[PDB]
């Protein structure tokens, strides 16, 4: 019983929580793995992904040594806080939690050898920078970068515990995304340079492709009718005036609030994103239809049904083909 | 001198027991005074209170022999002596304050009795009953009981100036209207035991200023408006369908703003019904032409149903409006 | 237009190697680096990402240094400790590296490519 | 007196760093939840908060005591010197006990040695949903319970008083869904290290299908049905069939907007989706019928009447046939 | 060393439970304000935010030390262990006192004994609003602040220079987005509730809010509509077409307008100006409507659309003269 | 060896007072600083203020940690910062700001063997940005970060950028969504108070927002709407139903325009260049529906293609002209 309680007493017996393990003598080498709880959901608004992880660490201390009938200890968080731990710290994080409740969700197992193992349970909103030029048919690699904030190259090291592929789990559950889809993960390591020294950076990549269904129904669909329906007021006879004028302008009328509703969807940028061209060429067709019928209208010599004029046969048969052409294009270029 | 008397007191006195231990329960008189109670956020069924709350015991062990009769200390002195564990049991979320220092209060009188003041920012929970929106009442509650403690240790017990309010009219309500304040004291079990919950209820009605402007006026004149067809000629075909048609596009147009400011709750509430009705008043407008002029053109009921929608639809209309408001506003 | 152009190399027995992009901003794009020996296959050298983040090949380790002007948005790849077996000719590409960052599918853009002989 | 000399005594040489029964059988944590209220169930972020009064039991006899028949209720500030288990919630994303007046937590010993520990956590777990059924969907929110650091050589856990452990779930009111039902799971995840304890909650909202009755799916019959109106009038009314076909298409997309500005961004197809875009194609067909209709007339001038009058059966007919297969799929 | 010696005996048998001169006199505290920039004011709210400079000084000769320095720069972390007064404000909500990259605190002590206690706070205040003459209302937004546990025979708070120059707004100190600051109102008072009597430091800053915003957005196409619907009078009988379409859509346009204005306004059960304003111009275009059909029902120009020619533009212009001459004046 | 190490750092820090800067009553503590900018979001016009995540980096000698025989730099652990002196730097313009705790609190002590001390922070601050926007979206917005110590003068404290003109980096790397930073500077000055000048450092940039977003959005729609509005020109003053609908449904849809981009666009209560455009646009449909209003009156009324032909060259001639003045006025 009170055997256990001496060898922990004796553990921090002149042990210095400042200096990292072989100051001045060799490397501190961190082996590390991470095991993804859930990919948190990722917002175009900010930005940002956020990610609940079971951050793992792994280094040897020489100054931890102990021996007694137990091998691997599991010491208490306040006990946790007088040993030195690397300070890994997330470079695109931009606020994470660590969650405590009910009790601070750390781990720090000792073994006799003194290879210390080191858990904790995150919750992190790593930035990602987007290139939404392809919206809606694009696909972001999301990444995810930790290292030491203090200790340059020479001092701390990180390495993945197994082969770099294995190293990251995620959990069958893990996909929170309800607008993107995990493909898969990609992990490497790097060097980073900055004004105070090399470091040693492991970062992670998740690749996230976005879906596409739910823009068809919701734009695509009413803009490609909305135009076909305008075009449709080709075969009205050219003398009912009253009715193909209120046919042209109220499909105006109903783009513009098309036009209004999908871009509220669309996270507010600058650039000119892939559905803002394919409004843009609808919004022309609506408005070119309308003045095909004025330039019909200026030689329409009798107001009371005269046959089909020429501009009308050559609209009934130009307007679908072009708009039917630029489906072709718009589509090939952006699903290839 | 009052240096002398404070390391007196604090010696020997072991702040994890409460007072009078294993011999009685602790009776403690609460006080409150509402600064200010803040907007009714429905749509997550909460309220904003700021208050400050008051409360007074007893404790022999804290007695004192001086002149000096009071010792009004300050938020450093808080944690040595035993306070109760009050909360606020149907609170969301609660604030105490703490710019530029903890607003807290803690008076010692020589004979043992003890004041402890303190301000607090609370977001209670309120359930709203929206069946007549917007033309409802609620009694929103706020309760506070000992955590830890049952009746047979802690006993709560209003004093006579129990809850006060500063000014009404400096309240943050924009809606509602402060109508009423009833305080009451009862017993509720738990799985730990029975605890003693203080509760005050705040009567707040909703004024509907707002929405006669908004909602009520617009619907009803599109309603007489869709009437003008029945007025015009049955020869303007494209001028009745064209009227007919634009008013349920204006009357779609208001149903958006019906269900905007409150939870997505899954009853007809007054204003629901009202808006859903004006729908169909308009919808039927439309129909009623559609029918008159089908037998007309294509194909002694025709000129009677011209005739007869002028008078029943007005008729119809006002009697809806005759049951509905006495419905809600007389009953 | 979009033309990646890579200066620099030739024949030397210490070689920088730049490449320079012109008509696309690649400020949030990973301007890698890669070599295409004659005939055998072709591979990953270097990149860097937004974050500075510099990537090497465990092949030449510790030998190449890339290095990024990302105001002049150029890309350039120093060359240290050359080899016979280094003569091929090395390719500048640039992309978002959707499904890894050292797969040659990855990036959209690529450079004409220079060649640069190494002999001893 | 007496009671302050015991308790000083149970804490004398207590180490917190060892769990009770050391190197005996597994510690039985029974726990026991109270929930209070659920809210802010959000489809948007895939999960919901919930206010609970968690509480635990276990039996460590270091701590019994005797010559006191009472429960002896410590100050909530005792558990900071006590062992209580690392009770984590795997499946939540943001948590904090409320801290007002003070920390909401109790420690009340027990003669015997017995210790419940219970705090007051407003928990936000993570509930995974699938919403192609929205609004006619049936979620189902769980919420996981497992010892971070231990195993059941260690720990174990099980539910106090079985199926009655948990408490509070019918008197919940949700705007929206409907609690059906709640289940308790005491599981060991088993893996190759051991076996780590596990205890589940889990209800199963069901959605109230009233709210989008009135809001989305009359309005788009009614506008659908307007659309209809078009077959009836005379084929050479050119200005008004066509003014009444396009301001219904006009009134659709008005409808269909603003519901995606109010309902929660779900970007994925939806049960709801698919009706309003099955309408929006009814109303486009009827426009489209008449174009076609007047075509033929003028164009190359069967018989013109023959069309409306076939439409005036298969359009009423279609749609009627369309709701069927709507609901009997999703019900 | 000298220097760190004087510091270690002042808080020798120093008591920070008790204010200077307990039982002697009456603690004065002496407070002046700069306001760095008046932050945003949210309606919806009724509050608005302020980063100020509060410096407060008083006199305690508990601290009194002679030598070579004349003032001294304590640390915050050794302010932390003498008397300072707990003023909190009245009407504050939720206010953060800076703590990066160090604890934006400052506290000074010279050799009379006189302490200067300086903190930079962020500050949100309740500021209650009648919006009854939207958006042409004017507002004057409090900020008080007083002692918590000392009643008014114990500490009282005064301005440490003249009350007109004891608070400094900021000369770039204005981040009003609509609102436009007039100028400060100081004033000192006394306040007495149940735990007994204070002394209260109050400020009013009164702004005036632009009305320049609101003419363009809502004012003029609400005019322009009305004029249009006003326009179907010119229109001959004879085209009902024209005239029953031309009546509806401006309601329908108007009914657009009315949806869009009182999105920004932030909603109150009370009926504000503008939304008077609005329903005229309502009553007007659906007036303008039923005016036709009494028209069509009675089929040169006909002598009601000739009388509409006058009375409606003649109304709708008696009315704004009513409507801007009240609110302005 | 490794317990030498130890030595050396318990011979600096005993004896060490936090409480006293380097050379107390000497020359100024020179401060060299160099910023690392990581990340800028959240440009907010609604609020006038900026959100930056940064490596805030300082660098001072202080002679009394100074250390000999170690060849190499300490990198003390980042919680020995307690026991240090450190600038009491501070922004001046900040809103809300905070070092981030993930792993642990980030920030690093680095002591050099001359006794020269390198403190960095990982800083997130929203410094506040205001913003002139009577020309947006056509705006070039200045946004600054001021620094300045709190509680020293230019007496005792001295703040340099260090390493010049290369101080601040990766600012060409940022990517904000709507904006495009074109420079950025660095000043380093006195602010000269009647006590004494008080040291500060100012970084700012200048951004520039992108017009590609509102051309296709609020320009083009506009524009497109209006040339519509002179169709009516070439239509028969007697075409009564077609001219009257095609003009009011443009003034309905510029209304459409305007209310939609206004909820869509942040809420800026002045007047703006882009409100300049769409009502400069709303009065041009106004006319034309208002044009043909006189050309029916003179017609009928008062009986006259010439107003309708003249009109068909003087509003396309006026509204280019309009556009001529607005485009070069606000560029
Ligand atoms: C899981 O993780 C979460 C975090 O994610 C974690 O939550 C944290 O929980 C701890 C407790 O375990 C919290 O810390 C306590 O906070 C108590 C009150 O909190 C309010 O005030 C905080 C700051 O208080 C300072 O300022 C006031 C006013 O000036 C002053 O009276 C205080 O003494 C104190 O002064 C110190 O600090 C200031 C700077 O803050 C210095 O300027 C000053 O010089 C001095 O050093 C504040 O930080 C809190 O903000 C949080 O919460 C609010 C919501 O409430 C939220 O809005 C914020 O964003 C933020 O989250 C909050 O406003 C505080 O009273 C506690 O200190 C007590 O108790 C501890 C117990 O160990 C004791 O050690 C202290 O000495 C002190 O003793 C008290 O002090 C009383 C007040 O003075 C006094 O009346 C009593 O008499 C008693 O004794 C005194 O002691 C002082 C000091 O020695 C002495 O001078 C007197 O003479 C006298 O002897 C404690 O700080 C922490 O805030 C929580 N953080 C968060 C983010 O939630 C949770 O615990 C984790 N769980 C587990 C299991 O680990
Ligand atoms: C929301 O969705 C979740 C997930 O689906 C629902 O949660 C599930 O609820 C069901 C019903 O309550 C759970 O099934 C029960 O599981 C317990 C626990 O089983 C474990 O522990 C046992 C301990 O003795 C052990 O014997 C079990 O081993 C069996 O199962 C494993 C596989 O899991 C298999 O490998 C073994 O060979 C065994 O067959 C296991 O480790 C179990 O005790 C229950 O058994 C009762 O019911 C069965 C019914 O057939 C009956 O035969 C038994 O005699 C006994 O009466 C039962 O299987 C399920 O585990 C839960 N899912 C998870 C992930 O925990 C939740 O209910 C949903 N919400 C709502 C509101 O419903
Ligand atoms: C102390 O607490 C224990 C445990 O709750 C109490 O014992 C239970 O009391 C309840 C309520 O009277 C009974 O329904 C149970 O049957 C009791 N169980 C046992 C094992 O005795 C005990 O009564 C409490 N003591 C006091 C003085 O309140
Ligand atoms: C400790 O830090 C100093 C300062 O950064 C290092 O000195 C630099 O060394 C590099 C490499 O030789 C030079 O390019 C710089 O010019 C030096 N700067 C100064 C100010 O001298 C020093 O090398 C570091 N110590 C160790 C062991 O690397
Ligand atoms: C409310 O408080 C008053 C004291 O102010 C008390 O007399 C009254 O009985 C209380 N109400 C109830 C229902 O007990
Ligand atoms: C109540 C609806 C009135 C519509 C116009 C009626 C005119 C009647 C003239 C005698």
């Amino acid at each position: 019983t009170t055997v256990f309680t001496r060898i922990l007493d004796r553990l921090l017996d002149g042990y210095d929580n400042r200096l990292r393990p072989g100051l001045g003598e060799r490397v501190t080498e961190v082996k590390t793995d991470i095991f993804v709880t859930s990919f948190g959901p990722v917002s175009d608004h900010d930005m940002e992904y956020t990610i609940d992880v079971f951050f793992r660490q792994s280094w040897k201390d020489e100054r931890l040594k102990f021996k007694g009938p137990m091998t691997v200890l599991r010491l208490n968080n306040l006990m946790a806080s007088k040993i030195w731990t690397p300070d890994t710290f997330f470079h695109n994080g931009k606020k994470s939690v660590a969650h405590n409740m009910t009790m601070p969700n750390k781990l720090l197992r000792i073994t006799e050898d003194g290879t210390l193992l080191y858990t904790m349970r995150l919750t992190v909103r790593a930035e990602c920078p987007m290139h939404l030029e392809d919206f809606p048919m694009d696909a972001h690699a999301c990444p995810l970068k930790f290292g030491s904030y203090a200790y340059t190259r020479a001092e701390v090291v990180y390495e993945w515990t197994r082969e770099p592929a294995r190293s990251v789990v995620v959990a069958e559950d893990g996909s929170r995304l309800n607008q993107y889809d995990l493909l898969g993960q990609t992990v490497d390591s790097g060097i980073v340079q900055s004004s105070t020294g090399e470091y040693v950076v492991m970062t992670t990549h998740f690749h996230l492709k976005r879906k596409i269904g739910y823009f068809v129904i919701q734009t695509y669909l009413p803009c490609i009718m909305t135009v076909i329906l305008s075009q449709v007021s080709f075969w009205l006879n050219r003398e009912s005036v009253p009715a193909r004028t209120v046919f042209g302008v109220t499909t105006v009328l109903t783009m513009t609030t098309l036009s209004i509703s999908a871009r509220n969807s669309l996270p507010k940028v600058a650039y000119a994103t892939a559905m803002d061209w394919f409004i843009a060429v609808c919004y022309a067709f609506v408005f070119s239809a309308l003045i095909e019928f004025a330039t019909v209208n200026y030689f329409t010599k009798r107001g009371y049904a005269n046959s089909v004029s020429k501009i009308d046969r050559l609209s009934r048969i130009a307007f679908p083909l072009l708009f039917g052409i630029f489906n072709l294009v718009y589509w090939a270029t952006y699903l290839n | 001198d009052v240096t002398v008397i404070l390391n007196n007191l604090l010696e020997g006195y072991d702040n994890k027991l409460r007072p009078d231990i294993g011999v009685k329960p602790t009776l403690i008189h609460t006080d409150m005074y509402v600064n200010s109670i803040g907007p009714v956020n429905a749509i997550n069924m909460e309220y904003t209170i700021d208050i400050f709350f008051a409360q007074t015991w007893y404790d022999r062990r804290l007695k004192f022999n001086s002149t000096i009769k009071v010792l009004r200390l300050n938020s450093n002195m808080v944690g040595k002596i035993w306070i109760p564990d009050t909360f606020f049991r149907n609170s969301k979320k609660a604030d105490a304050h703490w710019i530029t220092t903890p607003n807290r209060m803690l008076r010692i009188w020589n004979d043992g009795r003890v004041l402890y003041t303190l301000r607090l920012t609370i977001d209670a929970e309120c359930q709203l009953q929206l069946h007549n929106f917007p033309m409802d009442e609620h009694s929103c509650p706020l309760e506070f009981s000992s955590y830890g403690y049952p009746r047979e240790e802690i006993v709560y017990q209003w004093k006579r100036s129990s809850v006060e309010v500063g000014d009404t009219r400096s309240w943050r309500l924009y809606q509602f209207s402060f109508v009423g304040l009833r305080n009451t004291t009862e017993v509720v079990k738990t799985t730990s035991g029975d605890y003693v919950v203080m509760s005050v209820y705040f009567d707040l009605s909703r004024r509907m200023g707002y929405f006669t402007i908004q909602t009520y006026i617009p619907c009803t004149l599109i309603v007489v408006l869709s009437w003008v067809s029945f007025w015009i000629n049955k020869d303007a075909v494209p001028a009745r369908t064209s009227l007919g048609i634009t008013t349920v596009l204006t009357m779609t147009t208001l149903s958006t703003i019906a269900r905007k400011s409150l939870p997505k709750v899954s009853y007809v509430t007054a204003m629901d019904l009202f808006v859903s009705v004006c729908f169909i008043f308009v919808f039927s407008a439309l129909v009623e032409y559609g029918t008159l002029h089908y037998f007309v053109s294509n194909r002694i009921r025709i000129a009677k149903m011209d005739s007869y929608a002028r008078i029943f639809f007005p008729t119809a209309f006002c009697l809806f409006n005759l049951v509905y408001w006495v419905s809600y506003l007389y009953l | 237009q979009v033309q990646l152009q890579e200066s620099g190399g030739g024949l030397v027995q210490s070689l920088r190697v730049s490449c320079a992009a012109s008509g696309r901003t690649f400020t949030t794009y990973i301007m890698a680096w890669f070599r295409q020996a004659p005939g055998k296959e072709r591979e990953f050298l270097a990149a860097m990402d937004q974050g500075r983040i510099q990537y090497y090949g465990d092949s030449v380790r510790g030998r190449f240094t890339i290095s990024r002007d990302y105001a002049k948005n150029s890309v350039d790849l120093q060359l240290d400790g050359l080899r016979p077996e280094d003569t091929a000719v090395y390719y500048c590409a640039a992309g978002a590296g959707f499904w890894g960052l050292r797969t040659a599918s990855s990036y959209h853009y690529w450079g004409q490519g220079t060649q640069v002989t190494v002999s001893s | 007196s007496f009671v302050k000399e015991t308790v000083d005594k149970l804490l004398k040489g207590y180490d917190i760093r060892l769990r009770p029964d050391f190197g005996g059988p597994p510690v039985c944590v029974g726990m026991n939840i109270d929930i209070a209220s659920i809210d802010m169930v959000s489809e948007v972020n895939m999960d919901y908060t919930l206010t609970m009064y968690f509480q635990q039991y276990w039996r460590d006899k270091r701590l019994a005591y005797s010559g006191i028949p009472l429960n002896l209720t410590l100050d909530n500030r005792v558990a900071d010197q006590l062992w209580v288990p690392d009770t984590y919630f795997l499946n939540d994303k943001k948590s904090f006990v409320h801290g007002v007046t003070v920390k909401n937590r109790m420690i009340r010993l027990h003669p015997d040695g017995t210790v419940l520990y219970g705090l007051r956590i407003t928990t936000t777990a993570a509930c995974m949903m699938d919403l192609r059924r929205y609004p006619l969907d049936e979620q189902n929110c769980t919420l996981e319970i497992e010892s971070y650091g231990y195993t059941t050589d260690d720990i174990e856990f099980y539910w106090r008083g079985g199926d009655k452990a948990v408490t509070g779930v019918e008197r919940i009111e949700l705007p929206q869904f409907s609690i059906v039902e709640h289940r308790l799971v005491s599981r060991n995840v088993v893996f190759a290290t051991g076996a780590y304890p596990r205890l589940s909650l889990s209800f199963r909202l069901k959605r109230n299908i009233g709210y989008f009755i009135l809001q989305t799916y009359m309005p788009s019959i009614l506008i659908t049905i307007l659309s209809w109106v078009s077959f009836w009038i005379n084929y050479d009314a050119s200005a008004a069939r066509v003014a009444l076909g396009i301001t219904t298409v006009l009134t659709m997309t008005t409808i269909n907007t603003h519901l995606r500005e109010t309902l929660p961004k779900i970007p994925y197809v939806k049960a709801i989706d698919m009706y309003l875009m099955g309408c929006f194609v009814f109303v486009f067909l009827a426009l489209l019928e008449y174009a076609f209709v007047n075509y033929i007339f003028f164009g190359r001038g069967t018989d013109v009447n023959a069309i409306d009058r076939w439409s005036r059966i298969v359009f009423p007919f279609t749609f009627s046939l369309f709701n069927l297969v709507y609901w009997l799929y999703y019900v």
